[PDB]
């Protein structure tokens, strides 16, 4: 029973570990104005590239 | 929420410069005028949904 | 009776049950249809009754 | 039904405007006066489920569960005092107000015809409970076990709305009456897969099946006794209830889709029934007990024999009163010595010689004693499941033996074997405790005479 | 640790307690338990099953006395019904 | 949607045509609940100002409640207008088009076949 | 007799009441499927009242006799 | 207590409340009259 | 600043947006945007700290260049068979550039980069006037030009707004930023439905305006730029806080509260059409925003565990700070779900 | 669309990519914006005067006036930004 319970809160701890490293999906931001601005401009022209063929 | 006041109060504001067929300062036909006349004659009372068609 | 002012706190919810109950009894009038018209139950209206219920 | 909706809504300002020291008197009084008419609610007869108004109606099952709720408020509120009995008036009127509003949304939920009104009122039921147990729960570190608890609910509990609205625009009306008679068979495939799984798991989060049962224990140790009797006497029966109704459709699907969940509940019944044997800290024992009986309920729901429902609903009510009461025993023991840990104190056959009878009596009613409604329901459920599989009785009756063992183990080592003699605090009983216990058992023993009230729609 | 001095004793702080046990013991034990227990003790025939007994008796007696086999199965007469075809 | 209907006479709140619709009775539960909503409004106002609530609410509370009854009343009226013209549009477009929406005869269960897997 | 007559309502009242509610919500559901059919069809046909996107108004075309050369 | 001054909201203003009750009378009776007349003309749109 | 000039400016902002709504000609609408910028630069910066200056600049660049891109699309409309009106654009491309332009005007996914920054820079009242009023014009244009909208774009920009903008705000302890990212999420919804049944878009617009209205107004009541400020106010006075939290849950769309109503109706008129998968793909992220906001709801309790609640800060004198219409909008954004048969009053 | 239109559009997009992909100097940003604005003036002029649609000839004028009272605003914010630091 400690196996199913520790595996249950270990899997939920794999979701919060996925929330821990999902904060990395938030921390994937480098907080650099030369990153999200110019990368959002290039990948925005890639929204007109994907929208060019979409 | 586009509102129509200028039809309600009965005042023209932008309707004069709107399309090529409006009365010009000293009436000079636009190049494509007559075809404006027929496109608006065709699409006048309809809903731009089937006016397309 | 006026002396209920002394107990005034209490009389509230009894008036609540009365109030809601009368609201259901009136509600039935809005729901009223098929009064004698259902196939199981059809009655020739009793001389003192223009209504089954 | 509206005659039951007004009087509690009027019971709100009764609380708010009042002289200090009379709030408990006024609320208790008028709330029991509600309970009378809750007992008026039984006209149910013949075949057609009575329909009060086109918005919401009552079949059988809604009627027993509802009677249990409106009965349960005055006893609950009656029990919650002396947990505090010191504060600013605003805390008291706020708390009683919250219990009221909670009851209101419960009545909404059980009576609700149309499943979207059922769902809105559903989460609208969950919020007040959350406010109760979190705002003051005695808060061991608080665990933050109210809030992400609400995330345990909504996480997979939201998409059932999606599936519903789908059912809405495909078939039109979501009225339950007309969803009946228009229900049409749904073949087994991958779309019906995600749908059935959506609705099922959506409710199955509430009555914990063994997979998700980590939900209850923390939330129920952090709950103040009022929030506990709210939680495990009712808020599981909401999930099982809505389950009862929405299983109307999903007709062939629930076989091939049911089987894994049935397996998991038949095994988890035994597992949970085991883990609840060895723990300390009494407040948890009755929790995992609730998990066990609710697993048995799910087992009863998926297999669709009518016997399964009769025993099922019987188990909803009987387990409601039993589990609720037994919690309130744990609390009445907790005010004496501040522990929550079972093994800490002992005795109480010597001391509190009366409180024995309520420990014993209640534990026996959770021991599945033959005339007790708990054994009526559990018995019919065992009959149904044995009809489904000739083999499963090994697991079922094994739950009989284990449930016997812990249910009768709780009766001891709290209540028997020695007085720890470094205590010298416990003050003998109360009249209030006896009032609470009595108000629990006495109806549970009387129902063991004329049960045909509490057996389900099919009867 | 507040406990009571246990001057007499009950639910709450003094002098309102007697009223408290009076309302809860009365409205709780007296009215609903005894009264209600008499109500639902015998209320009108519930689920109709008494009527079911009477009707069953009459109908069975008819079924034997007129010689028809009782309980014919077939919940709907095959005389009126249609069947799909291959 | 529906802007072709009401763009003929723009910014009519509700038209001279609407008066053929029965207006909501006083005691209509909606606008009454709106009155309650003004009650909790004023209550939260008297909570904002530190004064104990139920004081100053002689004129205030009445001002709130009556205001919401007013506004909410007109809103309900124009609402019922809106659903009126909606349903009208439906039925006219129904009748004017036989082919689009076929009227089929609903055959009785006498001809029906299903699978209906029993339990067992 | 006492209980039944004072506190309850005949299977009559309840029964036919359910007949009425089934009337109501019945025809509702039907007419809901109707409107979904309608609005489903309107974007294709554009015939009726619901979907109209105003074109430019012919009111002002200036029909007046103009500079002669043409048009 | 309150030796300091009369803080403005402390004592009532009987002109303001007079205007507010004015708004209550005007607004409310105007609503009632609106109801009566709309019901009347509604009766005119149809017949007995 | 002068207490007149603010009236003679705000009057011009109201005027500009009124022109964007009223005019049937493109060049006018373009002018209306120009006036809302020109006159909205003074409202921000009201206090002369540099934060408002740099932030007001970051608003000015992207907002103004957005306007210019709008003009470009208008002109391409003139190229292709064309006249100056407000109606379906005759170019697919002009519609593309115009959906991008109106996607800068109001915060959207590729273009949202400025909103959090500018919202924290400028003061409270400018925060209110930025995240609500100026948000009326672009929707009022999109409602018009929707027939030529390429579905794939606005659907995309909507989703990416919800995913990105919503997913953001996690580490943020600031308030203004939170209000920004939430603005971008409600954006993702309002624009998500835009093509199907715009009535719902105006609905979520109005409800949204009430939401941010009570929110910022409460931040004026208790002047708070952080959550720490929220807790410290909880130990100053409770009521304003629980109004802030309850309105935050209404900002999360929690079923009994009124914020659940736009989500719920959006799910109806979203899923009666064919695609059921996308709404769920929104509702997931909606849960994300939720339990973030409910982290901000474990910001509070009673018999609190230690928050370091300090002192001096009991006060004998009530505050006279004038709160304009707080109560009506508070109850109106909490209690509204028991309404909405009233939905159709809107359109 | 002739040629001149193609070319002026390419100028437009040169100005725009120059706007987004260089943040170094702010005056350069503001400038590139303004040059783009000029290109729009040129477009509207060439078109309107190509179709001999006379009553609309304002679009160059009134499009050009907001090229300034908005731009002037731009430079004022530039100065008030510079005096923060440098
Ligand atoms: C027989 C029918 C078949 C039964 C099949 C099962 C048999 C075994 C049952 C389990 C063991 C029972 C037992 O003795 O437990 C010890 C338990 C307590 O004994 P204790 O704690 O050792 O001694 C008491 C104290 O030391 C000192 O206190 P005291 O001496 O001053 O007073 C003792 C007595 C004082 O009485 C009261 O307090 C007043 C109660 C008023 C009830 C009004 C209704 O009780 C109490 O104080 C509290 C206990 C009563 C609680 C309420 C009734 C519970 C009934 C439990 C089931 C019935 C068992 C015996 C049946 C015998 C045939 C009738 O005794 C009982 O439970 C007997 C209750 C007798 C009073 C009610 C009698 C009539 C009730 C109606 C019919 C009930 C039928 C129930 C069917 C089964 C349901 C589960
Ligand atoms: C401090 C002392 C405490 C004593 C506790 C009880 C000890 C056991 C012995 C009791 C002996 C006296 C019983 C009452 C006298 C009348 C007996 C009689 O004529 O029976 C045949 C008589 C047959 O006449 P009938 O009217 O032609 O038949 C109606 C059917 O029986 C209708 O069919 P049915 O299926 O309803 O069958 C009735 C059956 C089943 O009834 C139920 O199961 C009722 C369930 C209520 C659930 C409420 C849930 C609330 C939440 O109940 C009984 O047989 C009586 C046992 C329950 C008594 C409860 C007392 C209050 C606690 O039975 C009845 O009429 C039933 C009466 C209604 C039930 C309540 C009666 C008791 C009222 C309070 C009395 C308390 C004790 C007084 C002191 C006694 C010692 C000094
Ligand atoms: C004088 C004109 C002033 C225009 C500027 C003021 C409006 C902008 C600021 C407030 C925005 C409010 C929310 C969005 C609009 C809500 C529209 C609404 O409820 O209209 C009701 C009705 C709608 O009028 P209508 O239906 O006759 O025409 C407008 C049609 N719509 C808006 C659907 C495109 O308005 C009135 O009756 C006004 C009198
Ligand atoms: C649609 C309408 C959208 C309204 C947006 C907000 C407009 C008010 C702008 C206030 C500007 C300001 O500086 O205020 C600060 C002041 C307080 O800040 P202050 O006092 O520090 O500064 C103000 C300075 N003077 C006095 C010189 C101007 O006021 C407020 O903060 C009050 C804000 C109230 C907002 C009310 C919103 C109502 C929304 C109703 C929607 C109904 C839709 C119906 C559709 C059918
Ligand atoms: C009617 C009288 C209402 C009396 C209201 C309460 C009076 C009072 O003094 O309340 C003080 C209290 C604020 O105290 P405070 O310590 O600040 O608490 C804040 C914690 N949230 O403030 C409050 O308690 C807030 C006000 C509570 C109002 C309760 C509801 C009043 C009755 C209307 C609802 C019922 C309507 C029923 C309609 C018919 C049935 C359909
Ligand atoms: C759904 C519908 C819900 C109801 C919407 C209608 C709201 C109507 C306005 C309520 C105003 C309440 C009010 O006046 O509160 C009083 C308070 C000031 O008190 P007062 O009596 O004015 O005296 C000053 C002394 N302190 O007032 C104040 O402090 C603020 C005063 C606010 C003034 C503006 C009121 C605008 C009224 C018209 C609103 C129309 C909206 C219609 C569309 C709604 C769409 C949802």
């Amino acid at each position: 029973q400690k196996s199913a319970s520790s595996l249950l809160d270990l899997i939920w701890l794999e979701t919060i570990l996925p929330k821990t490293i999902s904060l990395a999906q938030m921390k994937m931001s480098t907080t650099i104005t030369s990153q999200k601005g110019l990368i959002k401009l290039y990948f925005l022209s890639f929204l007109i590239t994907i929208l060019i063929s979409t | 929420p586009f509102f129509d006041v200028q039809k309600k109060l009965g005042v023209d504001l932008d309707h004069w410069m709107t399309i090529q067929s409006a009365e010009q300062p000293h009436r000079i036909p636009a190049r494509c005028h007559a075809f404006e006349k027929e496109w608006i004659e065709c699409a006048h009372g309809i809903g731009s949904i089937r006016a397309e068609k | 009776l006026q002396v209920v002012r002394d107990h005034w706190i209490h009389v509230l919810v009894p008036v609540g049950f009365v109030f809601g109950y009368y609201l259901d009894r009136k509600n039935d009038e809005k729901l009223a249809a098929f009064r004698n018209k259902s196939l199981l139950y059809k009655r020739e209206l009793k001389p003192n009754e223009e209504v089954t219920w | 039904m509206l005659k039951y909706i007004i009087p509690t809504m009027m019971l709100m300002p009764l609380t708010w405007l009042s002289k200090n020291s009379m709030i408990w008197i006024n609320t208790t009084l008028h709330s029991l006066l509600i309970s009378l008419t809750s007992l008026l609610l039984l006209n149910q007869f013949g075949d057609n489920s009575l329909n009060f108004s086109l918005t919401f109606f009552s079949d059988s099952l809604s009627t027993p569960l509802l009677i249990l709720t409106m009965w349960l408020l005055p006893l609950m509120l009656m029990a919650s005092q002396h947990h505090l009995s010191k504060e600013n008036l605003a805390r008291k009127k706020l708390f009683i107000s919250m219990l009221i509003l909670l009851q209101l949304f419960l009545i909404m939920t059980f009576t609700a015809t149309e499943l979207i009104f059922f769902y809105i009122m559903f989460e609208a039921t969950l919020v007040p409970t959350l406010i109760i147990i979190t705002r003051w729960g005695n808060q061991t570190e608080r665990l933050n076990a109210g809030l992400y608890f609400l995330f345990y609910t909504l996480a997979g509990s939201l998409p059932l709305l999606v599936a519903l609205i789908y059912i809405q625009n495909t078939m039109g009306s979501l009225n339950f009456l007309i969803l009946q008679y228009w229900v049409q068979p749904m073949p087994n495939s991958w779309s019906n897969t995600f749908m059935w799984l959506a609705c099922m798991m959506a409710f199955m989060v509430k009555m914990p099946l063994y997979g998700l049962h980590l939900w209850l224990p923390k939330a129920h140790v952090e709950a103040p006794i009022a929030g506990s009797m709210v939680l495990a006497a009712i808020l599981l029966k909401l999930g099982g209830y809505g389950m009862m109704r929405i299983t109307l459709l999903l007709n062939p699907i629930t076989d091939f889709m049911a089987y894994p969940f049935i397996m998991l509940s038949l095994w988890g019944m035994i597992m949970t029934s085991s883990i609840c044997l060895r723990q300390t800290d009494l407040k948890s024992l009755i929790a995992y007990s609730s998990v066990s009986h609710m697993a048995l309920v799910i087992v009863a729901i998926l297999i669709q024999t009518p016997w399964s429902y009769m025993g099922a609903t019987a188990l909803m009510i009987a387990h409601g009163l039993t589990s609720s009461m037994l919690f309130c025993l744990a609390n009445s023991n907790y005010e004496r010595v501040h522990s929550r840990t079972m093994i800490l104190a002992r005795g109480l056959q010597t001391l509190l010689p009366l409180m024995a009878a309520w420990w014993l009596l209640a534990s026996l009613t959770n021991l599945a004693l033959p005339p007790s409604i708990n054994l009526i329901g559990e018995l019919f459920v065992v009959m149904s499941t044995f009809s489904w599989s000739n083999i499963t009785i090994i697991l079922m009756g094994l739950n009989m033996v284990i449930t016997a063992l812990y249910s009768l183990y709780m009766l001891i080592t709290t209540q028997r074997g020695k007085h720890t003699h470094h205590i010298n605090n416990i003050l003998p009983s109360f009249t209030r405790e006896n009032a609470l216990m009595s108000l629990h058992m006495l109806p549970l023993l009387l129902l063991s005479l004329n049960p045909k009230i509490i057996l389900g729609p099919l009867y | 640790y507040e406990k009571n001095p246990d001057s007499h004793g009950y639910d709450k702080d003094p002098a309102v307690d007697v009223w408290n046990m009076r309302v809860v013991f009365f409205f709780g034990f007296s009215i609903v338990l005894v009264l209600g227990s008499t109500f639902v003790a015998y209320l009108p025939d519930y689920r109709m099953q008494e009527w079911a007994r009477r009707e069953a008796e009459r109908l069975v007696k008819y079924r034997e006395a007129h010689g028809l086999p009782l309980m014919e199965s077939n919940c709907f007469d095959p005389s009126k019904i249609q069947l799909p075809e291959d | 949607m529906m802007t072709g209907r009401q763009a003929r006479a723009p910014l009519q709140f509700l038209p001279d045509e609407a008066r053929s619709l029965p207006p909501p009775k006083l005691t209509d539960p909606r606008l009454a609940y709106i009155g309650f909503l003004g009650y909790c409004s004023g209550l939260i106002d008297n909570a904002i100002r530190r004064r104990p609530v139920l004081s100053a609410g002689l004129h205030r509370q009445f001002l709130y409640i009556t205001s919401f009854v007013f506004v909410g009343y007109y809103l309900l009226k124009r609402q019922d207008y809106m659903y009126a013209v909606r349903d009208h549009d439906m039925f006219s477009y129904i009748k004017s088009h036989p082919e689009d929406f076929p009227e089929k005869d609903k055959k009785t269960y006498r001809e029906v076949f299903e699978e209906f897997h029993p339990v067992r | 007799r006492w209980i039944a007559r004072t506190f309850f309502d005949a299977p009559e009242k309840n029964y036919e009441r359910t007949m009425a509610i089934l009337q109501i919500e019945s025809e509702k559901a039907e007419l809901r499927l109707k409107e979904l059919e309608v609005r489903r069809l309107m974007r294709a046909k554009g015939d009726g009242p619901w979907f109209q996107y105003p074109t430019i108004d012919k009111a002002l075309i200036d029909h007046s006799p103009k500079a002669t050369p043409d048009n | 207590k309150f030796y300091i001054q009369e803080p403005p909201h402390g004592s009532p203003n009987w002109l303001k409340v007079g205007l507010t009750l004015g708004t209550s009378a005007f607004l409310w009776i105007y609503l009632i009259k609106q109801h009566n007349e709309d019901v009347l003309e509604y009766k005119r749109r149809n017949g007995l | 600043m002068n207490p007149i000039i603010l009236i003679i400016i705000l009057m011009t902002v109201m005027l500009g947006t009124i022109i964007v709504m009223i005019s049937t000609h493109w060049l006018l609408i373009w002018i209306g945007f120009e006036m809302n910028m020109l006159a909205i630069i003074p409202i921000m910066m009201k206090k002369h700290n540099p934060r408002a200056t740099e932030a007001s600049t970051k608003y000015f660049l992207t907002q103004s260049t957005a306007s210019m891109l709008l003009m470009m699309a208008i002109i391409i409309n003139l190229m292709f068979s064309g006249q100056w009106t407000v109606m379906k654009l005759f170019n697919p491309m002009a519609s593309m550039l115009m959906t991008m332009a109106l996607a800068m005007k109001l915060g959207m996914a590729p273009f949202h980069f400025w909103v959090p920054e500018v919202t924290q820079g400028i003061p409270l009242s400018s925060g209110l006037i930025l995240l609500t009023w100026q948000k009326l014009a672009p929707m009022s244009v999109l409602y018009q030009i929707l027939p030529s909208i390429n579905l794939d774009l606005i659907l995309t920009l909507s989703i990416l707004s919800i995913t990105i903008g919503g997913w953001g705000g996690l580490n943020q302890t600031q308030l203004r930023k939170i209000m920004a990212y939430s603005s971008i999420a409600h954006m993702g919804w309002m624009t998500a439905v835009l093509l199907y049944n715009p009535t719902m878009t105006l609905l979520n617009l109005i409800i949204y305006i009430i939401m941010t209205s009570t929110m910022f107004t409460l931040f004026m009541a208790n002047s708070t730029t952080t959550t720490l400020s929220l807790s410290h106010t909880w130990n100053k006075a409770p009521i304003m806080t629980i109004l802030v939290l309850i309105t935050l849950l209404s900002m999360g769309g929690l079923p009994p509260l009124s914020g659940f109503m736009p989500k719920w109706m959006i799910i109806q008129e979203m899923t009666k059409n064919d695609s059921i998968i996308l709404p769920t793909l929104m509702a997931i992220t909606a849960l994300l925003n939720l339990y973030f906001y409910m982290r901000l709801t474990y910001s509070t309790a009673l018999t609190m565990f230690p928050s370091t609640n300090n002192m001096k800060m009991k006060w004998q004198f009530p505050t006279t700070k004038r709160m304009t219409l707080l109560p009506t909008m508070t109850v109106l954004s909490t209690m509204l779900l028991p309404l909405t048969p009233i939905l159709s009053i809107l359109e | 669309m002739s040629l001149v239109y193609m070319n002026i559009m390419m100028a437009f997009t040169v100005s725009l990519t120059g706007l987004l992909m260089y943040r170094s100097h702010l005056m350069s940003s503001l400038l590139c914006l303004e040059g783009m604005m000029l290109s729009l003036f040129i477009l509207a002029t060439l078109m309107i005067l190509n179709s001999h649609f006379t009553l609309a000839s304002m679009m160059p004028i009134i499009l050009l006036v907001f090229a300034a009272c908005e731009a002037a605003l731009g430079l004022s914010l530039l100065v008030m930004v510079s005096n923060t630091y440098g």
